[PDB]
């Protein structure tokens, strides 16, 4: 029934924290939505990723969310990413453990991710 | 544009029993009627010549008709059995250089366009 | 429109040595100009972005000039040694419709038409 206090803060890939939004809302089923500008952004690519953190707070719950800013589009057939023409260099992988199956670990997950960035994929 | 060539395709009718009528269409509203008459027995072309007026910048058009003179057993005088249409002349159009200004708005989910009192 | 590629075809020669600037011109006058320097070698091509200004109906063209930075034996700092013109905006044509009037007055040898003040 009663109102509570609404905190959005962005802290930056180096550490430095703005609060974008502070304000309350009455207790309903609502969706707000929020634009805001940000200057010379530090772009996630593979090469170099990136990231920001939003900071949500809604009374006593907390919860936070990991994005990056990134651009993928067509132009006159050929794909772009933050502007530059790019090569997908993949390969196709089933979440397989010879041991456990289907129910892989944390410790396999790094283990291969480390095995494709030093082989170029 | 001024002169024009009418055909008799009646079998065993003269066209004087019919009473003629020409108008004139400037941008649609008409500006100019006249009555008229024209002998020509059947298989017969005769020429009509009508006088046009100046004209502006305006799209002008021609229509011709024939009518009933008067009563007939199937219709009442007055009744159009024929009629053609013409262009005389196109119209000039303009393009006006806009001096006035546009404002433009993003959101994550809309782009807004001001312009006079109208918004998109 | 805002992105243009110098080459540099000298030998032995920096084009960081040269006074860059570009123009833009709004029906032939000048509207903005703004100095710029570019490092380059010989061969070598590098990219030069130019802001716009939002553009009015009318026609503009873009100016880009390099110079001499400072005095040689051979000519005196500003002396232009190499420029290039482009089309950024084509112009929008007005047509106005007239709804003035023109005279008309035939004789033996000449006919004579008059509107406004001009008589031809």
């Amino acid at each position: 029934e009663e109102e509570k206090d609404l905190e959005v803060t962005l802290i930056t890939p180096d550490g430095d924290e703005k609060t974008l939004v502070k304000e309350t809302v009455k207790p309903e089923d609502r969706v707000l939505s929020f634009a805001f500008d940000v200057k010379d952004p530090k772009k996630w690519s593979a090469e170099t990723p990136h990231l920001y953190v939003l900071k949500l707070k809604l009374g006593e719950d907390e919860k936070k969310v990991n994005f990056g800013f990134r651009k993928i589009e067509i132009k006159d057939g050929t794909l772009l990413f933050n502007g530059k023409p790019l090569y997908i260099k993949g390969v196709n992988r089933h979440e397989f453990d010879p041991d456990r199956g289907h129910a892989v670990t944390v410790e396999r997950m790094i283990q291969d991710i480390k095995l494709m960035k030093q082989h170029n994929i | 544009k001024d002169t024009y060539e009418v055909e008799n395709r009646y079998l065993f009718t003269n066209l004087e029993m019919f009473d003629g009528a020409w108008k004139i269409r400037k941008d649609g509203e008409v500006i100019e009627e006249k009555t008229f008459k024209i002998f020509a027995e059947p298989g017969e072309k005769r020429l009509l010549k009508i006088p046009l007026p100046e004209m502006d910048d305006s799209e002008y058009f021609l229509e011709i008709s024939f009518s009933l003179s008067e009563d007939t057993p199937w219709a009442e005088k007055g009744h159009v059995v024929a009629w053609e249409q013409f262009l005389l002349k196109a119209p000039a159009f303009e393009k006006k250089s806009i001096s006035d200004g546009v404002s433009l708005r993003e959101d994550g989910k809309h782009l807004t366009v001001e312009a006079k009192d109208t918004v998109y």
